[PDB]
């Protein structure tokens, strides 16, 4: 059983950056792919990017080719995402989710609310 | 969905990494037996075909 | 090298492996050369001492 | 006479040839299974517990 602990809510100012952590449980940090999505109020849920820690390969959505950094720290089994150059349009609930190799399930967090 | 045994389904796996720790350690399998290799060394080895 | 273990000294060499050959073997089935998996160089292997 | 007869020194040549065969046999005997899965200790150790 895999559960992901999300960061709490935060209020940012224009031009700043926000960093959100994703704490894994159930191990399997290596061998799984972690994705990040965001849901702006009134919108659907949109994929931003993601990383595979064992491969150390990071992929991003085209609209996020810049301003978004996705990394991971294997020693704490924690994944991270940072969004820079914030504006009010960036308000969203941010989520991490895992898709483990060997499985077909996706393990989702509660959601981190960030406004600017 | 699984295939009938009389007409089993075989697939090719390639150009990827496999962490066999998960299958091995998971308690869900009734049978986990390897032939010619140690289950615990599957992660050290690299395979073809 | 792709699961092939041992102890030894690597040197560069001029063995020309065919496109499908991955490893070389001597008279006693000892790997005596390998093709490096990332850069396809042929490396001879000799004992350390 | 010695220069022209190639067999003249066979008595000495034979000693050399016999000892060479004795060693070539030991090396060739390494490539045997003797009931083992392989002739190479490193492969046995690499894949098995
Ligand atoms: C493997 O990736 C490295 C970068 O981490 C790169 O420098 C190297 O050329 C790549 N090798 C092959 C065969 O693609």
């Amino acid at each position: 059983q895999v559960q992901l602990v999300q960061s709490g809510a935060e209020v940012k100012k224009p031009g700043s950056s926000v960093k959100v952590s994703c704490k894994a449980s159930g191990g399997t940090f290596s061998s799984s792919a972690i994705s990040w999505v965001r849901q702006a109020p009134g919108q659907g849920l949109e994929w931003m990017g993601g990383i595979i820690p064992i491969l150390d390969i990071t992929n991003y959505a085209q609209k996020f080719q810049g301003r978004v950094t996705i990394t991971a720290d294997k020693s704490t089994s924690t994944a991270f995402m940072e969004l820079s150059s914030l504006r009010s349009e960036d308000t969203a609930v941010y989520y991490c989710a895992l898709r483990n190799q060997w499985d077909l399930l996706v393990y989702w967090g509660q959601g981190t609310l960030v406004t600017v | 969905r699984f295939a009938s045994v009389y007409a089993w389904n075989r697939k090719r796996i390639s150009n990827c990494v496999a962490d066999y720790s998960v299958l091995y350690n998971s308690a869900s399998f009734s049978t986990f037996k390897c032939y010619g290799v140690s289950p615990t060394k599957l992660n050290d080895l690299c395979f073809t075909n | 090298f792709n699961g092939l273990t041992g102890t030894g000294v690597l040197t560069e060499s001029n063995k020309k492996f065919l496109p499908f050959q991955q490893f070389g073997r001597d008279i006693a089935d000892t790997t005596d050369a390998v093709r490096d998996p990332q850069t396809l160089e042929i490396l001879d292997i000799t004992p350390c001492s | 006479s010695l220069s022209s007869t190639p067999s003249a020194l066979g008595k000495l040549q034979d000693v050399v040839n016999q000892n060479a065969q004795a060693l070539n046999t030991l090396v060739k005997q390494l490539s045997s299974n003797f009931g083992a899965i392989s002739s190479v200790l490193n492969d046995i150790l690499s894949r098995l517990d």
